[PDB]
């Protein structure tokens, strides 16, 4: 939508990405954090 | 007490067949320095060995006269405060084991975290 | 400033990696102890 | 009775052939020196086994008393090898924390 992605791998398994940004105000995996900077590098 | 004995006599058992089997490949490691190391190896082997029989011994001998009841008699076919404090023990030691699920699972968790973020640092 | 930067990163991960083998060796000790007990 | 003194005989003789004062021979003579004793070793397990059992079904007491101090001493055990991660794991975040 604007800044979630949902997505459904197995029949019960919902991941969701999510951009946090704080000029835009009005139980997380450090590991995928932390590997995607790398990936994009 | 005569249980622990009787458990005692058969470990006994075990490690004198062990160490005749020990003695055995030690001989055949001989090959004609180090030959007066092997022979006082032997030497306290055998030694321990001797003990050994003599503990049996000395078992059998306090065990032997401590049957009046026959055994194929006690089969079953077809056809006061110990129990009490037994079960505090059973129960701390079950709550002791819980615990130390939790300590387990999360050391496991950390060591898949670095291993995860490590691999691929490259 | 290049020299600098990669010989911290290269201490950071020697750390890392000594820790991993250490933990392993203690968390290989702790699945036997407990494995085996009648609970 | 005393089944021990037979057992260090067929002991004894296992080694009869070396303590003396081409291979056909020896061989038979260690064969049936070794199944003599392996047949006596499993004959006194045989006995202790018999013994247990008709103590364990006669008095349990004894039993319970083995098992107290089983659990004390395994206790024991736990207690000190979690004190050594703990104190190794202090230790390495000490060591971890100086960067």
């Amino acid at each position: 939508v604007k800044n979630q992605i949902i997505s459904q791998p197995f029949p019960s398994l919902q991941l969701s990405i999510s951009l946090c940004h704080s000029s835009n105000d009005k139980d997380h995996l450090y590991v995928l954090e932390h590997n995607l900077h790398l990936l994009i590098r | 007490n005569t249980a622990s004995l009787c458990r005692i006599g058969q470990e006994t058992v075990q490690d004198i067949v062990y160490r005749t089997m020990e003695i055995f490949q030690l001989l055949r490691n001989m090959q004609l320095g180090t030959y007066q190391d092997r022979l006082t190896k032997l030497q306290d082997n055998l030694r321990q060995l001797s003990v050994l029989f003599r503990k049996l011994r000395l078992v059998y001998d306090k065990c032997n006269e401590n049957d009046p009841i026959p055994v194929e008699q006690l089969i079953p076919y077809v056809e006061s405060e110990e129990r009490r404090e037994i079960a505090e023990v059973n129960k701390k030691l079950k709550q002791k084991n819980q615990q130390l699920k939790q300590i387990m699972d999360q050391l496991r968790n950390l060591i898949w975290d670095i291993n995860a973020m490590l691999a691929m640092r490259n | 400033r290049n020299q600098q930067l990669r010989t911290l990163q290269e201490e950071c991960d020697r750390k890392l990696i000594t820790l991993r083998d250490e933990i392993s060796i203690d968390l290989y000790e702790l699945e036997e102890e407990y494995y085996s007990s009648s609970s | 009775s005393t089944l021990v003194d037979e057992l260090e005989s067929s002991f004894e003789a296992c080694f009869a052939s070396l303590v003396s004062q081409d291979q056909e021979e020896i061989r038979t003579g260690v064969d049936q020196c070794i199944q003599k004793f392996l047949d006596i070793a499993r004959q006194t397990e045989c006995f202790f086994l018999q013994k247990r059992l008709q103590l364990s079904v006669q008095k349990p007491e004894q039993v319970i008393k083995e098992d107290v101090s089983e659990l004390r001493n395994e206790l024991q055990r736990k207690d000190a090898l979690v004190q050594k991660h703990l104190t190794k794991l202090r230790h390495w975040q000490q060591v971890l924390e100086d960067i």
